C-alpha cells in the first residue's frame, strides 16, 4: 500500500518548491502598480500575473524531470499552461466567505467586480469562481495541491510540444504518486483522484475562454501597452 | 523569440 | 520689432499644449510602481519615462504643422528625440538647492544616487546634472521653454526622417518665433538665443550616451522585462 | 512595427 523512497522524494521536492515560490503574506504585492476602483484594474492585475509567472517558472525548474527536457518543450509547456497553473495556486488565497481572493486589506481583496475592471466579461468569471468553489470544497492537502499543479504543467496535450512521449512518462509517474498518496494519507478520499482529474478538464475550458478575451485585448494597443513584457511573451502567439 | 523565458529558465 | 498674428498663435498653441500635458503637482506619480531605495529604482523610473512619453506624444500632436506630416516621420522624430524632450521638461521639476528632481516628498525626490539604482553610470549622470544647472540658470520663460522643446522635436537631423525638407521648414519657422520673442519680451536676452541653440547640441551628447547604456540593458532580458511596452518601442531599434 | 505609437498618434 505505502509509497516508495523515490515517490516520497518527489513529494519532498514539490512541497519545498511551492514554499519557495509562494508567499502566504503577499508582501510583494505593494511593489505592483496600485489597484484602482476604462480598465482601471488592468495595471495592477497585469503585474499580479507577471509576478505569478515568475514564480511558476521557479516552481517548474524544481519539478523532478522538467529540467532535463529541451528548452523548447519547457517553453511550450509553460506558455500553454501558465494561466491554468496560476488559477490553481490562486485558490490558496480564495475564500468561500466573501467569494473573492483575499491577499490583504480592502486593496488586495479582488472581488468579481474588480476583475471586470480589467476587460473580462462574466463568460469567464462565472465558471472561474465556480471552479474555485469546487476546488476549495475538496480540501486538498498541501501535497495533493502541489501535485495537481505539477500534473497540470506536465500535460502532453499542449500545442507546441515535440517530445510528448517523455512528457506523458513524467505526468503518469506524477499521477501514480498522487493516486497512491490519496489511498494512504487521505481518509475519505476514495473518489478524490477522479475529482482532481476532472478539475484539469475544467481548466482547459477556462484556458480557452481566457485566451479569447486576451486575444481581443492584445489587438488594441492602448490596452496591451499596460501589460508587462513577460505577460506579452507568455500569452503571445510567437513561436 | 521568447528571450525572457530562455533567461528565466536560467 | 513686434510679432505677427500667426506667430503669436503658435505661442498660444504651444503653451496651452504644455499645460494640457504637464502636471505641476505630479499626482499621477502614485500610479507608478513604487520607488525602492540590483536595479531597485528601475521599475519606478521605467513607469516615469513611459508616462512622460505619452505626454510628449500629446504635446507633439498639438504642435502646428506636426500633424500634417506623414505617420512615419512622426515616429522617426519622436523616437530619436524622446529622451531629449523628456530631459527638457524634467528641468521644470529640477531644483538647484538639492541638485535633484523634486516631484513629491522623500519618495519622488530623485537624487543622483537614485538614478544609479537604475543601471546608469556617472558617464551620463555627470553631464546630465550639468545640463540641468545650465538650463535652470537661463531662467527661460514659459514661452521660451515650450519653444525649445518644439524646436528640439522638429529637428531634421534625426535618423529615419524622409521628408526632411518640410521638417526644416517647420523648425526654422519655429526658430524665428523664438528668436523674435527674446528680442521683444525678454530683457537682458541679447545672447539668449545662442545659449538655447547650444543646449540642443548638448542634448545630442546626452542622447548618445543614454542610448549606449540603454542598449547594454536591452540585451539582458532579466532587466529589460522590468521596462514597459511603450519604452521598449520608442527606445527600440525596430523600423 | 510601432503598433503603440501608431495608436497613440490617434
Ligand atoms: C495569481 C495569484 C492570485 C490571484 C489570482 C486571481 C484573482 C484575480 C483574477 C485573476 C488575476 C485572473 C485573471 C482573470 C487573469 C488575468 C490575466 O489574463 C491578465 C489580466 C487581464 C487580461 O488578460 O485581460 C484580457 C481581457 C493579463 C494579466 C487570473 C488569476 C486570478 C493571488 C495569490 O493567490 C497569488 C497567486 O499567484
Ligand atoms: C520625466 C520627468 C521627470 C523627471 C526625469 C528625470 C529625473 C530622474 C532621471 C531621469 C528619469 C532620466 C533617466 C536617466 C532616463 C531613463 C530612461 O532611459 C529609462 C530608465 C533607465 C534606463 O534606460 O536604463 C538603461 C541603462 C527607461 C526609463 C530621464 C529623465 C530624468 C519628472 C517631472 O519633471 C516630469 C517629467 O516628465
Amino acid at each position: 500500500h505505502m509509497l516508495s523512497d523515490e515517490q516520497m522524494q518527489i513529494i519532498n521536492s514539490l512541497v519545498e518548491a511551492h514554499h519557495k515560490t509562494y508567499d502566504d503574506s503577499y508582501s510583494d504585492f505593494v511593489r505592483f502598480r496600485p489597484p484602482v476602483r476604462r480598465l482601471s484594474m488592468l495595471p495592477h492585475l497585469a503585474d499580479l500575473v507577471s509576478y505569478s509567472i515568475q514564480k511558476v517558472i521557479g516552481f517548474a525548474k524544481m519539478i523532478p524531470g522538467f529540467r532535463d527536457l529541451t528548452a523548447e518543450d519547457q517553453i511550450a509547456l509553460l506558455k500553454s499552461s501558465a494561466i491554468e497553473i496560476i488559477m490553481l495556486r490562486s485558490n490558496q488565497s480564495f475564500s468561500l466567505e466573501d467569494m473573492s481572493w483575499s491577499c490583504g486589506g480592502p486593496d488586495f481583496k479582488y472581488c468579481i467586480n474588480d476583475v471586470t475592471k480589467a476587460g473580462h466579461t462574466l463568460e469567464l468569471l462565472e465558471p472561474l469562481v465556480k471552479f474555485q468553489v469546487g476546488l476549495k470544497k475538496l480540501k486538498l492537502h498541501e501535497e495533493e495541491h502541489v501535485l495537481l499543479m505539477a500534473i497540470c504543467l506536465l500535460s502532453p496535450d499542449r500545442p507546441g510540444v515535440q517530445d510528448h512521449v517523455r512528457i506523458e512518462a513524467l505526468q503518469d509517474r506524477l499521477c501514480d504518486v498522487l493516486q497512491a498518496y490519496i489511498r494512504i494519507q487521505h481518509p475519505g478520499g476514495r473518489l478524490l483522484y477522479a475529482k482532481m482529474i476532472q478539475k484539469l478538464a475544467d481548466l482547459r475550458s477556462l484556458n480557452e475562454e481566457h485566451s479569447k478575451q486576451y486575444r481581443s485585448l492584445s489587438f488594441q494597443p492602448e490596452h496591451s501597452m499596460q501589460l508587462t513584457p513577460l505577460v506579452l511573451e507568455v500569452f503571445g502567439s510567437e513561436v | 523569440r521568447h528571450k525572457i523565458l530562455h533567461r528565466l529558465l536560467q
